């Protein structure tokens, strides 16, 4: 967990250093990416327009070049989201619309912590989507271990931004 | 290579900037003195390879200003105040009109790190230490003259570039 | 007799960087800051004063290549201009 | 499109007594500080940038009629000389 | 009085030293913001006695310099801070070129003193709290743009005073 979370500090602490509209006008063209998968597959391949779009002109200069220094955090985070399902990708931006990221994430962090190895609840439903056995319930299933530390870093470098 | 001043707008300098400028003591009876400090190798903390460079160039450049260059390598934060102490004690400065502090090392917000410094171990001399030592009360020889502390040690772990709408060889102090 | 003074004068700090922020140094070339203020110094030392020539080194500093840096000044207590008049 | 800036730029701060140090006001006339730095700025803003004021300031500040203080500048990130040009 | 600048000398000075000045918006079309903060009651403090006349003497020098002067006066830590990000985000600094942030009160070595300030109970708004919130991350609109913080609060509270060999009728802030 403490390899895990200082791998997501690295990141997290060079993209504290976006502006803060570029924070935002990031923040939107991610939430927008939401609604639509065709964005998403375009990373490995990868002037556009749309919310992938947004996010390009977040991250080229006048002549269209890659900012590496910025262009591998946004790499880094789109691999941690390729693990999670698409029920995931809108529970995160709707935990996005309302700006109330530290709950989640500081509970995902204190059971990361200590996993050493209800419904109608959308922490429920985000650890349903991740494979756990709900129902306190301390146990674990390794299962969904990268999920939930994909979400992890789904969740601070959102944070960090925030 | 550095340039030098005419005679001519040294001396009209001081003929219509008296009360401007800081005097200036005479060539032939001057004792220029000043001061470098830098760490270079730590037991903790990357090397700071290079700084060879820096010392022999600003050491140069100094000498070329009429200064005799006074040099300490890889000190302890006691060692630092000690060499500091031992600096504004020595009795040329009676016969010198200013001085330069070029320090070179890691350092924080407070100060600058030492050799043997860590998170759990700081070993850090502060910045308002140097000016405790060189104020009026305790370097006497050297009151109503300039004292140029020239330090290069980095205040934060933040880099300090943004990003606004509209190479890389080099190490982090 | 005995006078007045002040505690503090005449001092001044360059620092190679902001606040909170980190100075870059090259193995080969030595630092950016450093390289710059020795560059300046031979350039401007005889017709520019100590904070004079501080600003230009700021001035180099300006426009940033790559890694930004500024360098700063500091505790400015000098109530004169301090020119350092090379070779007298 | 995007490109690169400093964190901190253009900052002068003037404060009207050194570290650790007493700052002096009058009831009668206010301050002593703000006094001489407008009196500093009435005489030579028309020729003299807002740094070149500040060190008039200082330069009155040198011998101490009665208490004695010395304004500081502090964390100078100015790249250029600020002229205010009164009057235009 | 203010004593001004001819026209000829302003035009001059911007073509002979472009690159070393900072640039001017057209007196015409401009909208230069100053920003004075002046504490002169508290409840564990004497007050700052005849600081308006201060007040009023830097409103009028920042108009004699063209600015529009915005006055604010008794205020919190917390309320200090949000007057600040408030002057900060005021879109008229688009249209400006520099801005004047004058703040009168005691203060500690750390920062300015609010009202409600005591050593057991510090109401205290920090020097480093500005930059925060004038550098060029959060306040976009004075990039590139010259940011003067005059202040007038002592940080250490020991007289600034010595005696070497060789009216009084003011309170202390």
């Amino acid at each position: 967990f403490q390899g895990l979370r200082a791998e997501v500090e690295t990141i997290s602490k060079e993209l504290e250093l976006l502006d803060r509209e570029l924070c935002q006008l990031l923040l939107e063209g991610l939430e927008g990416v939401l609604r639509d998968q065709l964005a998403l597959r375009a990373l490995e391949e990868a002037p556009l327009d749309g919310p992938a779009g947004a996010v390009l002109e977040c991250l080229v200069l006048s002549s269209g070049m890659l900012v590496p220094e910025l262009a591998i955090p946004v790499v880094y985070l789109l691999g941690a989201l390729t693990m999670l399902s698409e029920t995931q990708h809108k529970l995160l931006a709707e935990a996005l619309e309302s700006q109330t990221l530290l709950g989640p994430l500081e509970l995902v962090g204190s059971l990361l912590e200590q996993s050493a190895p209800g419904e109608g609840a959308p922490a429920w439903v985000l650890l349903d989507e991740c494979g756990l056995e709900l129902g306190p319930h301390v146990c674990w299933e390794p299962q969904a271990q990268g999920r939930m530390c994909a979400l992890y870093a789904s969740l601070a470098l959102l944070s960090g931004l925030s | 290579a550095l340039k030098l001043c005419p005679h001519e707008e040294f001396l009209r300098l001081c003929k219509e900037r008296a009360e401007e400028i800081y005097p200036i003591k005479e060539r032939n009876n001057r004792t220029r003195l000043a001061l470098i400090i830098c760490n270079t190798e730590f037991d903790h903390l990357p090397p700071r390879n290079g700084a060879d460079f820096d010392i022999t160039g600003m050491k140069e450049l100094l000498e070329g200003l009429d200064y005799s260059v006074d040099v300490e390598e890889n000190l302890t934060a006691r060692d630092m105040e000690s060499a500091l102490r031992a600096f504004a004690t020595r009795p040329e400065h009676k016969s010198s009109d200013s001085t330069f502090l070029v320090l070179m090392s890691h350092g924080i917000l407070e100060g600058i790190c030492g050799t043997v410094h860590d998170e759990k171990k700081p070993d850090v001399l502060l910045y308002d230490t140097i000016f405790q030592i060189f104020n009026n009360r305790n370097c006497l020889s050297l009151k109503d003259k300039p004292k140029v502390i020239i330090v290069q040690a980095a205040r934060g772990a933040n880099r300090g570039e943004l990003w606004v709408r509209d190479s890389e060889n080099l190490e982090e102090d | 007799a005995v006078y007045k003074t002040h505690v503090e004068k005449d001092f001044i700090a360059f620092c190679s960087s902001t606040p909170h922020n980190v100075s870059w140094r090259d193995s080969t070339m030595g630092s950016i800051f450093i390289t710059q203020l020795i560059t300046c110094f031979q350039k401007y030392s005889w017709c520019c004063h100590l904070e004079e020539v501080f600003r230009k080194v700021q001035q180099s500093f300006e426009t940033p290549r790559a890694k930004a840096q500024m360098p700063t000044i500091e505790r400015l207590s000098m109530t004169r201009y301090f020119y350092l008049f090379p070779g007298n």
